[PDB]
Parts: C-alpha cells; sequence; structure tokens
C-alpha cells in the first residue's frame, strides 16, 4: 500500500466491499447461496460469526443438483427476503445450469446474483464528480457499450437482473510474503495448463495468460508502481510481457505521465527499481516431481490442500495471522521438528491455555504423521528417496532399469502415481530414451494397468515429459549430467533429496555468477551487478533450449527493492523454501532485495497426474 | 463583459462561433485559454460538417484530409468519432464509413 506493499492490508478491502454489498441488498432476513468452488475462498476471509453479526444473513448453502430435490424442501422453506446467488464466471465463460433450471421450475419472483471481477483501476475514483454533469451532457454512457458480456446468454424468465459487481484483488493466505491467485482451475476441476483434451490447448493458454495479465495489471495499478526492468524467460512469457506492456501503455490515465516525466525522466533518476522476472513451468520439468521433505511439503502430498489453506480430516485452521507456533515450523525440515517441539514444551513447564492447546494439537499431529510415515509400506518413503538420488546423478546401466522398476511394483504395494512419476523422471533425466525400451515399458504398463493407459502414455508423450530418441513451446533438449557441471545443484539445500532446483540457479545467475565462475568461465562482464543483465550467457542457454531467443531483456524507463517473480504454471512449494534462503544469502552478500512470489495455484506431482488422465 | 461571461460557460461562447462556419478561430481560443476538455468538440463538428458538405468528393482524398487534420489535435476527451462514422454511413458513403 502506497509504494510499500502491505500485503495484509489487501484483505480488508474485499471483506469491506462484500459486507457493504450484502448489507445494501435488503434489511431483512437473507439466505446466501454460494458456488461450491468459491465458497472455501470466502470462508477463509470472513468467519461465520462475523458474517452473522455484520449483515442480517443467517443461512449459507451450496450449488448442487441436490437443491433441485430440495427446491420444495429448502428453497420452498426459509426465503424470508430473497435468494442471493454467488457465482464465478472469470473462467469457462458459462453459468452453471443449476440456477437456470431452478429459476424456471421453482419460479422465483426476485433474482439477484453476485459476479466477481478484478478492480477497475481505470475508473480512477469515479473520475472526480462526472465533471459537473459532464459539462452539459458532453459525455454519456447510455448504449455506449455492448449489450452484455458473458451474461447475454441469460435472456429467459423474468427481467430480475439486479447484478452486483463485487470487487476482488489478490490477498495472501498461506504466508505473509506470498500472495496467491486462483486461475489454474475451472469449475469442473480441470487443470488450466494441462487439460485432459488434446484439441484446444492454444485457446486455454491464451485465456490463462490473459487472466494472469489482468491480475498483474490490477495489482500494479493498485500499488502505483513503475516497472523498470523485465527479464522474460520462455516463449509464453514473451507474449505475456508484450501484452502487459501494450495494455499498460494504452489504458493508463493522465496526471501520471506527468509524474513519469518528473520522476525518472531524461538525464536524471531517483534510484527506484522494480524487477519482473517471469518463468514458465515447462522450462524445468525436472523438479515438480521430486519428493517433498519439508513439513508442509510432507503434509501437502499426503493430504491435498483445497482452495482454502486447510484440510478436511483435521479441524484446526493453519492460518498464520492468529498462531505463531505454525509460523516457526511450517518450512523447517521434518527431522528438526521433534527436538524443537520437545524444547518448546519443556520451556513452558516452568512458566495462556490457548498456547497449551496449540502445542498439544501440534504434538498429536506430528506424532500421527510420524506414525503414518512408517508401517505404511515400510521403507518405500526412503527407498524412493535413495532411488531418486541415484538417478539424478546418473547410474543407469544396460537393461538393469527393467529389474528395479518392477522390484517395488508388487514386492511392496504402491500406487500408480508413484510409478508413473518415477518413470517420467527416468525418461526426462537422460533427455532421451532409446527405441528398444518403450516396446517393453509400454507393454508392461498396458499389461498391468488396463487398456486406457495407452491413451495416457500417448497424450503425455507430446508435452515433452515422455519423449523418444528417434511454436516449439520451449522444451528442454540437453542432458542433465551436463547441467550438473555448469551448475552446482548436487554438492545448503532441503525440501528435496539434497538437490538445488534448476529455477534456483537460473535466478541465481541473473545477479551473481559465482557458481558459473567456478565451471565454464574465463571472463565475465561483472561479478556483482545491482540491475538485472544478461550478456555473454547465450550459447549455454542456446543449446539448453535449441534457440537463442528464449531469453528476453526489456528496459522500459528511458535513461529497498521489490521483485515480482510471478509463476505461470504453479509453484512447487519447495521452491518457496529456497526463495527465503536466497533472500537471506543475497542480503548477507551485500545486495538487499525483497521477493514477492505471485502464484496461479499450488502445483504438485500427484495433483498433476490426475490432470492428464 | 466579465459578469456576462460568468452567466454562460466557455462552451456557450464556443458554440456561437462554431455555428457560423468559423472553424479556425475557435481552435485558437482553446489554446490561449489553456483548456483541453473542449478541444475535440470543435473537431467533431468540423468533421461532421465537412462530411455532410461537398458530396462530389473522392473517398481516398477525403479520408487523407480528415486524418491529416487529426494529427494536430493531441487530446482524448469528447473526441468520439462513432457519431462521425454514423453520419457518414447515414448517406451513400459506406466504404469511407467502414474505413473510419
Amino acid at each position: 500500500m502506497n509504494r510499500f506493499w502491505n500485503t495484509k492490508k489487501f484483505s480488508l478491502t474485499n471483506a469491506d466491499g462484500l459486507c457493504a454489498t450484502l448489507n445494501e441488498i435488503s434489511q431483512n432476513d437473507e439466505v446466501l447461496v454460494v458456488q461450491p468452488s468459491v465458497l472455501p475462498v470466502l470462508n477463509s476471509l470472513l468467519t461465520f460469526q462475523d458474517l452473522t453479526q455484520s449483515t442480517p444473513v443467517r443461512k449459507i448453502t451450496l450449488l448442487d443438483d441436490q437443491l433441485s430435490d430440495d427446491l420444495p424442501s429448502a428453497l420452498g422453506s426459509v426465503p424470508q427476503m430473497d435468494l442471493i446467488f454467488l457465482i464465478d464466471v472469470r473462467t469457462s465463460l458459462r453459468l452453471p445450469p443449476q440456477l437456470l433450471d431452478a429459476a424456471q421450475k421453482h419460479n422465483l419472483s426476485s433474482l439477484h446474483i453476485i459476479y466477481c471481477r478484478w478492480k477497475p483501476s481505470f475508473q480512477n475514483t469515479l473520475e472526480d464528480t462526472e465533471q459537473w454533469q459532464k459539462d452539459g451532457f458532453d459525455l454519456n454512457s447510455k448504449k455506449t457499450h455492448f449489450p452484455n458480456v458473458i451474461e447475454s446468454q441469460l435472456k429467459e424468465l423474468s427481467n430480475e437482473y439486479t447484478l452486483y459487481p463485487w470487487d476482488l484483488l489478490p490477498f495472501p493466505q498461506i504466508d505473509e510474503n506470498v500472495l496467491l491467485t486462483h486461475s489454474l482451475y475451472n469449475m469442473e476441476n480441470v487443470n488450466m495448463y494441462y487439460p485432459n483434451l488434446r484439441s484446444l490447448q492454444s485457446a486455454t493458454e491464451s485465456i490463462l495468460v490473459d487472466d494472469m495479465v489482468n491480475s498483474l495489471q490490477s495489482l500494479i495499478f493498485e500499488t502505483n508502481s513503475i516497472i523498470t526492468n523485465v527479464v522474460s524467460i520462455g516463449n509464453l512469457s514473451k507474449r505475456c510481457s508484450h501484452l502487459l506492456k501494450k495494455r499498460i501503455d494504452e489504458h493508463q490515465t493522465e496526471n501520471d505521465l506527468f509524474i513519469k516525466g518528473t520522476l525518472y525522466g531524461e538525464r536524471t533518476n531517483c534510484g527506484l527499481e522494480m524487477d519482473l522476472i517471469i518463468l514458465e513451468r515447462n522450462t524445468d520439468p525436472i523438479t515438480p516431481l521430486l519428493t517433498q521433505l519439508t513439513y508442509a511439503g510432507i503434509l501437502d502430498d499426503l493430504y491435498e490442500f483445497n482452495s482454502g489453506i486447510k484440510i478436511k480430516e483435521k479441524d484446526m485452521n493453519f492460518n498464520y495471522k492468529e498462531d505463531k507456533i505454525w509460523n516457526d515450523l511450517k518450512f523447517l525440515n521434518f527431522g528438526s521438528i521433534g527436538p524443537q517441539l520437545n524444547k518448546l514444551a519443556k520451556e513452558l513447564q516452568t512458566q495462556l491455555q490457548q498456547r497449551q492447546a496449540f502445542l498439544k494439537n501440534h504434538t498429536t499431529l506430528s506424532s500421527d504423521v510420524l506414525k503414518v510415515v512408517e508401517t505404511e509400506e515400510y521403507g518405500s518413503f526412503n527407498k524412493i528417496l535413495e532411488l531418486e538420488l541415484e538417478i539424478l546423478m546418473g547410474n543407469t546401466l544396460n537393461n538393469d532399469i527393467e529389474d528395479i522398476i518392477l522390484e517395488l511394483q508388487y514386492q511392496y504395494e504402491v500406487d500408480q502415481k508413484k510409478i508413473l512419476r518415477l518413470i517420467c523422471l527416468l525418461s526426462l533425466c537422460k533427455n532421451s530414451l532409446r527405441e528398444k525400451d518403450y516396446e517393453y515399458l509400454r507393454t508392461f504398463m498396458i499389461d498391468s494397468w488396463g487398456i486406457e493407459k495407452c491413451f495416457q502414455l500417448e497424450s503425455l508423450a507430446e508435452l515433452g515429459f515422455f519423449t523418444s530418441k528417434t511454436s516449439k513451446s520451449t522444451r528442454l533438449q540437453k542432458e542433465y549430467r551436463y547441467i550438473s557441471q555448469w551448475f552446482n545443484t548436487v554438492p545448503a539445500t532441503f525440501a528435496y533429496s539434497g538437490v538445488v532446483p534448476l529455477t534456483m540457479r537460473l535466478v541465481q545467475m541473473l545477479y551473481d555468477r559465482s557458481i558459473l565462475f567456478h565451471n565454464y568461465s574465463s571472463q565475465q562482464p561483472f561479478i556483482l551487478s545491482r540491475e538485472p543483465r544478461v550478456s555473454q550467457t547465450e550459447d549455454l542457454i542456446e543449446q539448453l533450449y535449441g534457440d537463442s531467443h528464449a531469453i528476453e531483456e526489456s528496459i522500459w524507463v528511458p535513461g529497498e527493492d521489490i521483485a515480482l517473480v510471478v509463476f505461470l504454471g504453479g509453484v512447487t512449494m519447495g521452491e518457496i523454501a529456497i526463495m527465503k534462503h536466497l533472500q537471506k544469502i543475497l542480503g548477507k552478500k551485500g545486495i538487499n532485495k525483497r521477493f514477492i512470489i505471485i502464484a496461479d495455484g499450488l502445483i504438485n506431482g500427484t495433483r498433476i497426474m490426475n490432470s492428464i488422465s | 463583459t466579465v459578469e456576462e461571461y460568468r452567466c454562460i460557460s466557455l462552451k456557450g461562447v464556443i458554440d456561437r462561433l462554431l455555428k457560423y462556419h468559423r472553424y479556425y478561430e475557435c481552435i485558437q481560443i482553446c489554446k490561449l485559454a489553456n483548456e483541453r476538455f473542449l478541444l475535440g468538440y470543435v473537431f467533431t463538428e468540423w468533421a461532421k460538417d465537412k462530411i455532410k458538405g461537398s458530396p462530389d468528393m473522392e473517398d481516398d482524398e477525403l479520408l487523407d484530409k480528415i486524418k491529416s487534420r487529426l494529427s494536430v489535435i493531441d487530446m482524448t476527451d469528447t473526441l468520439q468519432m462513432v457519431a462521425v462514422a454514423k453520419v457518414a454511413y447515414l448517406e451513400g458513403r459506406f466504404q469511407l464509413s467502414r474505413n473510419l
């Protein structure tokens, strides 16, 4: 807020707007009807008690076909004032049929709905006071617009179209530092980047990039920032950067270009820098599939977080704004939790009961997790780690891989997803697999897991995960054993099998070429540069991607620090753990910066496997 | 006088002189008065009158003139040319209306 990104301050605006709208609906007893996908987000913002006390609504429901049978049971009952639906139409451009069938059948006499949208900063605070009646109606907005958007398909029943545009802007839930935008799923639980229908990839990609650009524009115009340097990586990031630049340069108002002349300008500057490094998940498919070792990573891949940051099996919330025990243990390694918990418990003995309840709950949950790690296919949780560590450095032999893949297939029972992920990593690590092993691996797969597995192994065999030795979308076509020489991923590191992520070193090289100095270096343009630059580092990335055009460096202004590292394609939460380590080590070395990680939705190995199915 | 100038806004003065087909005088008051809001209101009227004027013209040269005269004006308010395109479409000229 006001050039200082007070992230928690973003939370209040959405709640205030929703409360004002709901209280301005009607001063009676209201019943709320909320879409299943958006409800968890709303509950993570407004508590039930606050919702009841602030506005006279007293009931919340869900959009389901069960309501059709309950139309004469639930909808017929209550209905003290009216029914206020809440829908999300930001993606999939289609209203759910539930409201369509309920409107005509139950014959509601008052239809009011709520639709979500990003904040229209271009409205610039209603533009003063309409310029004293538009200086004699010199400007007007009647019919100066298309008749309807998306909701033009709603042209049935009555004219009760009291729409209400509730505003929404990103706010942090999992942690103070990192915000999160939900644009990676539809209402049908289909991945927005890896859809299970290989006929409409291009449109889905365009829609995703458009929505991401819209969210970034909303945040940028809300915070009143001036981007100075852009480091785009990949193909889609190029289009995203160009579209964002065009949209910023088109829709910006006046009274700020004048400031753009005063600040920065010609022959002078004021020492303000913001960076917009952008990456794509397809660039490095090496590390969304490794096993998590941090506490929240282990707790995540065994029990999937929903849209809200909570879990079904437990009841206590993991929100950071009311508890401090979770703050200091979320990103620590699993091994260093026990003794720390023992010390925390023993120090309080000499020494309010809410802390006791919190520590008891944490101890019980940790004990349950430790118990469930073992005795549940004992040794698998470690065996996969040793196998992954062996594969990453490279120890594959002639036809011996077929012996170990089925070694744990039925000796220890294991899910399909683990095997599929491991074989994908095997096929991806060597950057190529010969033509004499697919004929056996695919045969065994189709033998053991049905007939539909052939379709999965065919569809997944074109995104780059499952390739054969015999508009490129920026795949990776270089052996990984080479990358272990330029970079020092395998020696400082946690949340993995002792391996540094590839994105980690990719962002490291932009500011300090130390590891690149040890290997493949005789001269460098610099050793410590404050501004992001890319020079004399083309050939290494020319062979790494097959084209010396993936790297893009853009300077916008002609002539401590906020860096916006967005993530198009999900964030593997282990990267968040190493981001803090990067910030700490860079601050120690001398360069002081602050990182904000924009995420389109948490991504994880198993969560990917159901996507392409 | 000063008191009469208070009764009616500057737009009231600009209209009285735009009425009598004097499209260069008006555009000079706006420059000296240091205003931008009432700038495009002269240009839209001039374009409408020019389009609705000489009927025996040619599309390419008419568009060239109507777009070269737009280069001088650098301002975005009340500069809507949808009305100009409509009034061009209201008569036989269709290609020029589409090209505008």
